[PDB]
Order: C-alpha cells, then sequence, then structure tokens
C-alpha cells in the first residue's frame, strides 16, 4: 500500500513540478506587459460628436 | 457624303470610349467604397487615439 502511495505521490509531485516549471518558462513575461498596460489603462470616452 | 466610313469609325471609337468610361465609372466607385471604408476605419482609429492617447 505504502509503496504504491509513495511512488504515485512522488510522480504526482514531479508532474506538478513539470507543470509549474514549464509555466515559468512560458508565462514569466506577463508581469512586464501587465505593468505596461496598467499604466496605459487610463481611459475615459465622451463622444463630443454624438 | 464624304465621311460615311469615317463616321462609322467614329461610332466604333465612341463605343470603345463608352466601354472604357464604364470601366472607369465602375472602378472609381469600387475605389470610392474602398476608400470610404478605410477612411472611416482610420478615422475612428484616430478618434480612439484622439480620446485616450496612451502614455
Amino acid at each position: 500500500s505504502y509503496a504504491d502511495c509513495v511512488c504515485s505521490l512522488r510522480t504526482s509531485l514531479a508532474f506538478l513540478e513539470s507543470s509549474v516549471a514549464t509555466l515559468d518558462n512560458g508565462v514569466q513575461d506577463f508581469p512586464r506587459l501587465c505593468h505596461v498596460l496598467r499604466t496605459v489603462r487610463h481611459y475615459e470616452l465622451i463622444p463630443q460628436t454624438t | 457624303n464624304a465621311f460615311e466610313p469615317a463616321f462609322a469609325e467614329l461610332a466604333d471609337a465612341v463605343a470603345d470610349l463608352e466601354a472604357n468610361m464604364m470601366h472607369f465609372q465602375l472602378m472609381h466607385e469600387s475605389l470610392a467604397r474602398f476608400s470610404e471604408s478605410f477612411a472611416s476605419f482610420l478615422y475612428g482609429l484616430n478618434m480612439n487615439a484622439f480620446c485616450v492617447d496612451f502614455p
């Protein structure tokens, strides 16, 4: 029982580590653009012609 | 009396002119619609930029 538990749980954590690792390699650039667009977000619109 | 085939040639020339002029009219209308779409497109683009000009 415990053998299956440790092996399977270890594999689970390993794949979770893989998940987060690839996510680091593929999402780490977002905060830059997030800060950028947060600075760009100042929007207000009143159509003078309408 | 003197320019019978000459006027026949003129009839042919004006027919060709009618063809080319119809193509001009049509194609100019096509370009007018094209230009109007792109004009209103970039117009509204400028309007958005004119209203909320980013940093």
